[PDB]
């Protein structure tokens, strides 16, 4: 008998995500995180941990956005049509950071589209660049394909919403892989994805000179207790939601 | 009455007729049944957002020929 521990955010708020005791099973050591835990915690970060400036300049896609994208018109237009309504009330070209959780071949990693309204690097004396950051706790073979799919999503989203032709290429939106803390086992990819987003909100990347050193982005103890911390957070929210 | 599309991961699309104020619960159950899975295994999303059994097309402000996306569980 599966029963829902929490709905986050809880009603009356629309768009709440159900988390069941079965979803809590994936937080035990050695288990692969599932999409419910990822999507829950990323919504928790934006609703409770992100600064108010970061919320306004950021957008976090559902973990199904990239899977849906890659499930007359060109092939790029055909992919975009599948997710065209997922930005119904969002102008991603007015955001600084667009977060895309990627699950390819049972491995989580994170793409971050940065300053898509810029057309070239600018220094004022920090360096901000239009680019796609790949934040990966292991190594994913599909990275170049992901980056090209995201450039092609941006081109079609731009043409559809801004109604001019704008190219997004390697020279215009370079792909970068910051040096981030890496995994030591075979099952914590999803926990690192969540930690990368958490640490980005606490300490956003604002200098894009390479290499981007993030080796000390967060301490070791926070990642070693994250599974338990997330589980304890869900249990605390469960008791709160029992009261109302 | 409006028509809604349910688009699955295998490229298929299934059409449903539903009244603007009927909760989505029975369309979702009919969909899980007709393709053989449980509610606990299928994620329903509209414009990329979670959809709950309580919600009605009116409250989600759906229009005729809108699409609900369905996904199976993801792990990594």
């Amino acid at each position: 008998l599966v029963q829902k521990l929490i709905v986050y955010p809880p009603p009356p708020t629309k768009g709440g995500l159900g988390v069941t005791n079965e979803d809590l099973e994936c937080l035990e050591e050695g288990e692969f995180l599932n999409d419910v835990i990822i999507d829950f915690y990323l919504k928790y970060l934006i609703l409770e941990k992100a600064s108010d400036e970061l919320v306004e300049r950021s957008h976090i896609f559902s973990s199904f956005f990239y899977k849906c994208l890659t499930r007359n018109l060109s092939m790029a237009q055909r992919r975009h049509k599948r997710v065209r309504t997922w930005t119904r009330h969002i102008n991603i070209f007015n955001k600084d950071y667009i977060f895309v959780p990627v699950n390819e071949s049972s491995h989580w990693y994170l793409a971050v589209i940065c300053f898509p309204w810029l057309e070239e690097a600018v220094y004022e004396k920090m360096c901000k660049r239009p680019c796609i950051l790949i934040l990966d706790s292991l190594k994913a073979a599909s990275v170049q394909n992901t980056v090209q799919n995201l450039r092609e999503y941006l081109e079609v989203e731009w043409e559809v919403k801004l109604k001019t032709h704008r190219q997004f290429s390697k020279t215009n939106m370079v792909d970068l892989c910051p040096k981030v803390p890496k995994q030591d086992n075979s099952s914590d990819c999803g926990v690192y994805l969540l930690q990368y987003v958490e640490s980005f909100f606490k300490d956003p990347i604002v200098n894009f000179e390479l290499p981007i050193h993030l080796e000390k982005w967060f301490p070791r103890h926070v990642i070693k207790t994250k599974r338990e911390d997330i589980r304890e957070l869900i249990l605390k929210l469960h008791l709160q939601q029992q009261k109302g | 009455h409006i028509n809604l599309k349910v688009a699955g991961q295998d490229g298929s699309v299934v059409q449903f007729k539903i009244k603007r104020h009927t909760p989505l619960s029975k369309l979702m159950k009919a969909y899980c049944e007709r393709q053989g899975l449980s509610m606990r295994q299928i994620r329903f999303r509209f414009d990329g957002q979670p959809i709950n059994e309580t919600d009605t097309p009116a409250q989600l402000e759906m229009e005729d020929e809108d699409t609900i996306d369905v996904f199976q569980q993801q792990t990594g």
